[PDB]
RNA sequence: GGGGGGAACCUGGGGAACUGAAACAUCUCAGUACCCAGAGGAGAGGAAAGAGAAAUCGACUCCCUGAGUAGCGGCGAGCGA
RNA sequence: CUGUUGGGAAGCAGCGCCAGAGAGGGUGAAAGCCCCGUAGGCGAAAGGUGGGGGGAUAGGUGAGGGUACCCGAGUACCCCGUGGUUCGUGGAGCCAUGGGGGAAUCUGGGCGGACCACCGCCUAAGGCUAAGUACUCCGGGUGACCGAUAGCGCACCAGUACCGUGAGGGAAAGGUGAAAAGAACCCCGGGAGGGGAGUGAAAUAGAGCCUGAAACCGUGGGCUUACAAGCAGUCACGGCCCCGAGGGGUUGUGGCGUGCCUAUUGAAGCAUGAGCCGGCGACUCACGGUCGUGGGCGAGCUUAAGCCGUUGAGGCGGAGGCGUAGGGAAACCGAGUCCGAACAGGGCGCAGCGGCCGCAAAGUCCGCGGCCGUGGACCCGAAACCGGGC
RNA sequence: GUGGAGCCUGGGAGUGAGGGCGCGAGCGAUAACGUCCGCGUCCGAGCGCGGGAACAACCGAGACCGCCAGCUAAGGCCCCC
RNA sequence: GGAUGACCCCAGGCGGUAGGGGAGCGUUCCCGAUGCCGAUGAAGGCCGACCCGCGAGGGCGGCUGGAGGUAAGGGAAGUGC
RNA sequence: GGGCCUGACUGCGAGGCCUGCAAGCCGAGCAGGGGCGAAAGCCGGGCCUAGUGAACCGGUGGUCCCGUGUGGAAGGGCCAU
């Protein structure tokens, strides 16, 4: 049967135009009161996943 | 379609079994035993091909030595004399000479003593 | 582009048609492969250890018997047991690109045309459904049966007269295909056939 | 050219790899699987694209983001597909969404929006939207923008 | 007029567990296996108190596609119009 | 048809002939023309069918205006418990209904995803309805399907023999020859068996029958062995036998020498497996994915189900899919966009080779190969769990 | 310094039980064919070859094939040899 | 070198387990085949000290066997114990 | 020790440390609006290295982005916690 899209991956990540894989930064979900503004600011960004972990998630999204 | 073993295996076994003719008991009659024996025999041949070249040289050295001591010197002296004389006739031939042509061997012993 | 002989009451005239100059043996190969593959019946089958007839009982206890361990006798390790990865019903067909097929038709005809083995005919003289009649005309056209011929025409009467010859394949013009063309030594075409051939490869 | 002459190009048809068939093949015994372990078993491992040995997976530790939607699902709103001016070059006279579809430029069920990459051409182009630069280049080029609805 | 039988097929009434989630209870396997009733050469469904946004379509059944989409989900494994 | 070899002609040779029939199977071997067939035609008194053709029958048919009589009840509707839907209590509607309450008849009622308004859609609580669809006990056709350890469990007197109280389990076993011409008679023998005779092209084709491998058992011959220490061989020389400056067999002496497999840091290992031989026995297939690769077309590429044609002929079909634009949770903007007060900074994006031509190419399609996901997914093996029966 | 060197993109793995030895430590008893690290090495995969009586890892040396040729390494040169 | 896998010359590499890659051999089946080999003997079996190939193998000759087999070149797998 | 203060900033962030991933750490500089200082300048908590917890689910303040025929609403998203 045709492959199914992983819905956990579809909701956490995006494949860019060139095939990079981009997700939100981790660490500002809670427990933020003592974190520096420099932290919360930088953690509100998007980042590129390491090549191996990126190549794996791309296979979970065969129809993107 | 189906491709059953058919003819192929019997033929492979017979190759081996023919190669194992002459062996003792099941080693020449049983395919499996024949193969185990043939493996050993392949390694033995290769090894004994290499060592046959040694086996003979040692005989040649013993024989050359026997004829040398008849003329009052030993092999280790004889070879050095030959080297100093610049004689490069090998041990296979020296031994043949020592037995077939004794006067020729005598002359070589002479030049061996003269060299030092 | 190419010059094709034509049998007419006016005599052996010539015709000019643009068939490709370049022949791609691999492409023709690919079409023939697709042809002979999509005609397969795929009716070869076997039984897995679950489709075999025997029971599902464990033939003797797991341990302590002094025999090897076994399950049911349908296991492929047993004689009479199921097969492993044997054939099942299968569809060998696939969809070769239409542009490839079309190009293949043109190429196959061109190759014969280049050999001069291609002949076009205006009409079939005295042939009316009798083999002896076709042989007359055939001989008259330089077809003594020493070369195998694919005869392509819509005149059913001409096909019926020539079908039984060992050296003749027959085809309706809608049925023209590269396998049959390559199989044969000569290609003989009805002008009406040569017309629809032009339409398919256009 | 006859049947015996029909051959595929070199490399077109390749032999399959058969493992588990003798020492000399270099693929015997273990059949390229190594020794023991889950991976060598019939069935093998868990999904290598996800499973990481029991620890929280790389994927699942990343946060989700954005509207994921709710039952009864997708909300019907109009959709727009853009096509550039450079694509519009091939045409003469008038262009409409239906024309751009047949050309294979505009997908069906999508509204047309003209975009500015490329150059404009004095044409009648009928669409639902134009980018700012699309309008400028088009008005400048002596073309006629038409606003559909 | 009924009764009982028929390899599968079909509708209905009931309905597991191994397994999968690399443990497990929700979840999965699965309304499957199986039991029972019934129908036939097919059964079911069928002529809008429908669809759902088209100012639109027009009974039902079946295939392709829409689509592994929309979504559903210890938002896990997975399920899936 | 004839000649010829042969037990046998269909082989070979000479001269012909048919073909809407040169599919195929037989016939003493290899036959278009000997046989059965094949192409092409023909055929039902009787029974079954009859969806097509014809004919009856039942049934079917107006328009304004007034009247407000009728339009399916423990129903709709609301609440509680649940099922169904992709929907797992979620904003949870819709469809269904076990308990409680409980209407109305067109100004009536249900629905468009809580709810309300607006705008639209529809007519609940009665029933029937072909065809397109599923299946294969049965009949036929066809195989890059099997060929007696295969293929159904059964090619054969098999759901049998046999096992089991029972549910239930469940085998083995095909072949003389062209034709029985299946060996009259005689001999030894109680018979069995054999020896002659006879049949046959062939009888180590003799019914315990095609071929007749291997382990295994024996007879005869050559070489060799009773002072010798061994994974059994191997290398050298010599003796003997054989076949005719060479070779084959054998082995006396000398040298060297720790089985195969598996598992292990490490095995000849006193660690696993294997009595020996023969046959069966394990990395496949589908769909999807990801690279590579052979070709086709290239800002484009490609069809799916189906329809037509063929009866090993291909074509049609553009619905749809992938690509041509990205960025954003989104509204939205767009060669840009997001964050931002920013025209700041940053994230993620944007830009062929030669003389109009040729070449190459994004991309996409088909084949092929590697690997991956989903299924038993390389094969064999549990202890157990569940259902229904015995 | 041109090497079965190095760097970049991608396909395919296997391994994730090591072991002896030398040197540097901890642990142990200035014990273990002990144990746990470090640097190196070999065996692993060189149970192929010469030496060490025999003996994976000590000394010598990296076995493409052939030769009844020659030179050497470790170790040896009374006889077994 | 010659111009292309035409063959020759010079040079260097070539222990190998897990494992990656490459080139081949053979088995059943399809196209080639309305053909070709075949009773002056098919397949299969038993020999061989002969020929070709590194090898897997392929030839040739003798005996058996008595009716099938199948090339160059391609295709597909129930393909080697 | 004292005075004035709230930079225990908002918007970003070149370039690096570390490093399998994910994290962790350091940070010049630009814009907004401040603090202290005559100024040069310093200030994006604390001499430094511990005082911690990824996702999922949910609460609260804001934003006013989606709102299932349309206006709202229910419910989500985004920023902060
Ligand atoms: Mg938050
Ligand atoms: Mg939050
Ligand atoms: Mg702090
Ligand atoms: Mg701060
Ligand atoms: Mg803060
Ligand atoms: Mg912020
Ligand atoms: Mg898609
Ligand atoms: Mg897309
Ligand atoms: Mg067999
Ligand atoms: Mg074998
Ligand atoms: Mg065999
Ligand atoms: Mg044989
Ligand atoms: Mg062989
Ligand atoms: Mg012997
Ligand atoms: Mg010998
Ligand atoms: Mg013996
Ligand atoms: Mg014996
Ligand atoms: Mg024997
Ligand atoms: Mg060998
Ligand atoms: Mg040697
Ligand atoms: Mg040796
Ligand atoms: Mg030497
Ligand atoms: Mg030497
Ligand atoms: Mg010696
Ligand atoms: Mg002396
Ligand atoms: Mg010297
Ligand atoms: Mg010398
Ligand atoms: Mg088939
Ligand atoms: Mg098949
Ligand atoms: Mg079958
Ligand atoms: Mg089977
Ligand atoms: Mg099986
Ligand atoms: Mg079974
Ligand atoms: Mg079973
Ligand atoms: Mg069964
Ligand atoms: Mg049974
Ligand atoms: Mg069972
Ligand atoms: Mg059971
Ligand atoms: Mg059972
Ligand atoms: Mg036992
Ligand atoms: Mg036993
Ligand atoms: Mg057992
Ligand atoms: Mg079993
Ligand atoms: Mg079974
Ligand atoms: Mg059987
Ligand atoms: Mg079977
Ligand atoms: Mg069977
Ligand atoms: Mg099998
Ligand atoms: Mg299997
Ligand atoms: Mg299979
Ligand atoms: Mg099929
Ligand atoms: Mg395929
Ligand atoms: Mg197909
Ligand atoms: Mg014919
Ligand atoms: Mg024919
Ligand atoms: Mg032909
Ligand atoms: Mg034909
Ligand atoms: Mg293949
Ligand atoms: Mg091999
Ligand atoms: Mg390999
Ligand atoms: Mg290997
Ligand atoms: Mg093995
Ligand atoms: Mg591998
Ligand atoms: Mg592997
Ligand atoms: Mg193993
Ligand atoms: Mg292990
Ligand atoms: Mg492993
Ligand atoms: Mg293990
Ligand atoms: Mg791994
Ligand atoms: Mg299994
Ligand atoms: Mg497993
Ligand atoms: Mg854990
Ligand atoms: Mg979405
Ligand atoms: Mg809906
Ligand atoms: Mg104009
Ligand atoms: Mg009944
Ligand atoms: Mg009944
Ligand atoms: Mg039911
Ligand atoms: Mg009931
Ligand atoms: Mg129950
Ligand atoms: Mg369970
Ligand atoms: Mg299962
Ligand atoms: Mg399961
Ligand atoms: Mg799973
Ligand atoms: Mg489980
Ligand atoms: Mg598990
Ligand atoms: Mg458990
Ligand atoms: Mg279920
Ligand atoms: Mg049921
Ligand atoms: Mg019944
Ligand atoms: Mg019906
Ligand atoms: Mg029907
Ligand atoms: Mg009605
Ligand atoms: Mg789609
Ligand atoms: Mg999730
Ligand atoms: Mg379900
Ligand atoms: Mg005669
Ligand atoms: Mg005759
Ligand atoms: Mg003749
Ligand atoms: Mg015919
Ligand atoms: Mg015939
Ligand atoms: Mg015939
Ligand atoms: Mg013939
Ligand atoms: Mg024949
Ligand atoms: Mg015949
Ligand atoms: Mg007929
Ligand atoms: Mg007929
Ligand atoms: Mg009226
Ligand atoms: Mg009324
Ligand atoms: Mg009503
Ligand atoms: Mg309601
Ligand atoms: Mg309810
Ligand atoms: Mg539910
Ligand atoms: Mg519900
Ligand atoms: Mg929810
Ligand atoms: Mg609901
Ligand atoms: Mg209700
Ligand atoms: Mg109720
Ligand atoms: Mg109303
Ligand atoms: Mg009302
Ligand atoms: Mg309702
Ligand atoms: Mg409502
Ligand atoms: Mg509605
Ligand atoms: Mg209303
Ligand atoms: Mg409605
Ligand atoms: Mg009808
Ligand atoms: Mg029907
Ligand atoms: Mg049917
Ligand atoms: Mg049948
Ligand atoms: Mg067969
Ligand atoms: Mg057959
Ligand atoms: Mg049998
Ligand atoms: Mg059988
Ligand atoms: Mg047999
Ligand atoms: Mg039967
Ligand atoms: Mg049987
Ligand atoms: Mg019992
Ligand atoms: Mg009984
Ligand atoms: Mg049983
Ligand atoms: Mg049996
Ligand atoms: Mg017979
Ligand atoms: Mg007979
Ligand atoms: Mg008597
Ligand atoms: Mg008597
Ligand atoms: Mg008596
Ligand atoms: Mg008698
Ligand atoms: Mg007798
Ligand atoms: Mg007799
Ligand atoms: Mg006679
Ligand atoms: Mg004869
Ligand atoms: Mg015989
Ligand atoms: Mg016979
Ligand atoms: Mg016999
Ligand atoms: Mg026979
Ligand atoms: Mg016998
Ligand atoms: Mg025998
Ligand atoms: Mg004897
Ligand atoms: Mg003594
Ligand atoms: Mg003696
Ligand atoms: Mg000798
Ligand atoms: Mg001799
Ligand atoms: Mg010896
Ligand atoms: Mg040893
Ligand atoms: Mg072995
Ligand atoms: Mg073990
Ligand atoms: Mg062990
Ligand atoms: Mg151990
Ligand atoms: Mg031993
Ligand atoms: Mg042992
Ligand atoms: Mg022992
Ligand atoms: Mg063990
Ligand atoms: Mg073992
Ligand atoms: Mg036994
Ligand atoms: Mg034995
Ligand atoms: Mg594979
Ligand atoms: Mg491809
Ligand atoms: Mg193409
Ligand atoms: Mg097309
Ligand atoms: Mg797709
Ligand atoms: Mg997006
Ligand atoms: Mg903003
Ligand atoms: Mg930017
Ligand atoms: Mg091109
Ligand atoms: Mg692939
Ligand atoms: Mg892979
Ligand atoms: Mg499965
Ligand atoms: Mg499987
Ligand atoms: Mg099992
Ligand atoms: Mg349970
Ligand atoms: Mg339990
Ligand atoms: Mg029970
Ligand atoms: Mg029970
Ligand atoms: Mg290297
Ligand atoms: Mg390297
Ligand atoms: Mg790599
Ligand atoms: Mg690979
Ligand atoms: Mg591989
Ligand atoms: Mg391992
Ligand atoms: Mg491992
Ligand atoms: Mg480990
Ligand atoms: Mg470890
Ligand atoms: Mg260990
Ligand atoms: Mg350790
Ligand atoms: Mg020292
Ligand atoms: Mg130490
Ligand atoms: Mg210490
Ligand atoms: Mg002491
Ligand atoms: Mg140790
Ligand atoms: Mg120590
Ligand atoms: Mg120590
Ligand atoms: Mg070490
Ligand atoms: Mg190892
Ligand atoms: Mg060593
Ligand atoms: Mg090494
Ligand atoms: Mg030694
Ligand atoms: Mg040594
Ligand atoms: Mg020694
Ligand atoms: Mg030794
Ligand atoms: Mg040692
Ligand atoms: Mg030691
Ligand atoms: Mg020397
Ligand atoms: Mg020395
Ligand atoms: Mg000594
Ligand atoms: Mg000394
Ligand atoms: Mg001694
Ligand atoms: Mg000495
Ligand atoms: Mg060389
Ligand atoms: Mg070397
Ligand atoms: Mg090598
Ligand atoms: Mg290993
Ligand atoms: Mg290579
Ligand atoms: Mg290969
Ligand atoms: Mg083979
Ligand atoms: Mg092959
Ligand atoms: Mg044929
Ligand atoms: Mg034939
Ligand atoms: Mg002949
Ligand atoms: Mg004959
Ligand atoms: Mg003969
Ligand atoms: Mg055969
Ligand atoms: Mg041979
Ligand atoms: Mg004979
Ligand atoms: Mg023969
Ligand atoms: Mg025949
Ligand atoms: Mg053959
Ligand atoms: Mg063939
Ligand atoms: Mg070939
Ligand atoms: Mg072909
Ligand atoms: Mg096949
Ligand atoms: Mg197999
Ligand atoms: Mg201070
Ligand atoms: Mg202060
Ligand atoms: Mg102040
Ligand atoms: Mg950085
Ligand atoms: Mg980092
Ligand atoms: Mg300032
Ligand atoms: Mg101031
Ligand atoms: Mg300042
Ligand atoms: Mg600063
Ligand atoms: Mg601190
Ligand atoms: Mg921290
Ligand atoms: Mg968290
Ligand atoms: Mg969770
Ligand atoms: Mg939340
Ligand atoms: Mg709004
Ligand atoms: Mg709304
Ligand atoms: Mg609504
Ligand atoms: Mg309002
Ligand atoms: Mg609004
Ligand atoms: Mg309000
Ligand atoms: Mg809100
Ligand atoms: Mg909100
Ligand atoms: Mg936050």
């Amino acid at each position: 049967p045709k492959m199914k899209t992983h819905k956990g991956a579809k909701k956490r990540v995006k494949i860019t135009a060139s095939g990079k894989v981009v997700a939100m930064k981790t660490g500002k979900r809670h427990l933020n009161w003592q974190k520096s503004g420099k932290e919360i600011r930088q953690k509100g960004r998007k980042f590129v996943l390491a090549k191996p972990e990126a190549e794996r998630i791309k296979l979970l999204l065969p129809y993107e | 379609p189906r491709a059953k073993t058919g003819v192929v295996r019997r033929r492979k076994h017979k190759k081996i079994l023919k190669l194992a003719k002459g062996y003792w008991g099941l080693r020449s009659k049983s395919f499996r035993k024949a193969r185990e024996t043939l493996f050993a025999a392949g390694n033995y041949a290769y090894a004994h091909r290499k060592r046959r070249k040694r086996d003979f040289r040692r005989l040649w050295i013993v024989r050359i030595n026997a004829a040398c001591r008849q003329h009052g010197l030993n092999y280790s002296t004889f070879i050095h004399g030959l080297k100093k004389a610049g004689i490069e006739v090998d041990r296979k031939n020296l031994a043949d000479l020592a037995v077939r042509e004794p006067q020729v061997f005598a002359e070589l012993v002479e030049r061996a003593k003269a060299a030092q | 582009v190419y010059q094709i002989p034509v049998l007419s009451p006016s005599g052996r005239r010539e015709l000019a048609a643009d068939l490709p100059a370049e022949i791609n043996p691999h492409l023709l190969w690919e079409v023939v492969r697709w042809q002979l593959a999509k005609r397969r019946r795929g009716t070869a089958s076997t039984k897995t250890r679950g489709e075999v007839a025997y029971s599902g009982r464990k033939i003797w206890p797991q341990k302590h018997t002094g025999r090897a361990r076994h399950g049911d006798i349908g296991a492929p390790i047993f004689v009479g047991g199921g097969v492993v990865f044997g054939p099942k019903p299968r569809d060998y067909s696939y969809t070769l690109p239409k542009k490839v097929r079309k190009k293949g038709l043109a190429m196959a005809v061109a190759d014969r045309a280049r050999e001069g083995k291609l002949l076009l005919v205006e009409a079939f003289a005295g042939v009316n459904g009798k083999t002896k009649e076709f042989l007359a005309w055939a001989k008259e056209a330089g077809l003594d049966g020493s070369e195998s011929v694919l005869l392509v025409t819509g005149n059913e009467l001409v096909r019926r007269a020539a079908r039984n010859l060992p050296w003749v394949v027959t085809l309706a013009p809608e049925g023209l295909n590269v396998y049959d063309i390559v199989r044969t030594e000569r290609l003989v075409m009805d002008l009406d056939a040569w017309e629809v051939f032009q339409n398919r490869i256009g | 050219m006859k049947l015996s002459d029909l051959r595929p190009n070199p490399g077109a048809n390749k032999r399959r790899k058969r493992v588990g068939r003798g020492p000399g093949s270099g693929h015997g015994k273990t059949a390229t699987r190594g020794h023991k372990g889950q991976k060598s078993r019939s069935g093998g491992l868990k999904d290598p694209r996800r499973f990481e040995g029991g620890r929280s997976t790389t994927l699942m530790r990343l946060p989700k983001r954005g509207m994921q939607g709710q039952v009864p699902g997708e909300i019907k709103r109009p959709r727009y597909q853009g096509v550039n001016l450079k694509d519009l070059a091939r045409f003469e006279g008038e262009v409409t969404p239906e024309l751009l579809v047949r050309a294979g430029l505009l997908k069906k069920g999508y509204r047309l929006k003209i975009l500015g990459e490329g150059e404009a051409k004095p044409l009648k182009v009928v669409a639902h939207a134009f980018s700012k630069s699309a309008l400028e280049k088009l008005k400048a080029a002596g073309g006629e923008p038409v606003l559909l609805e």
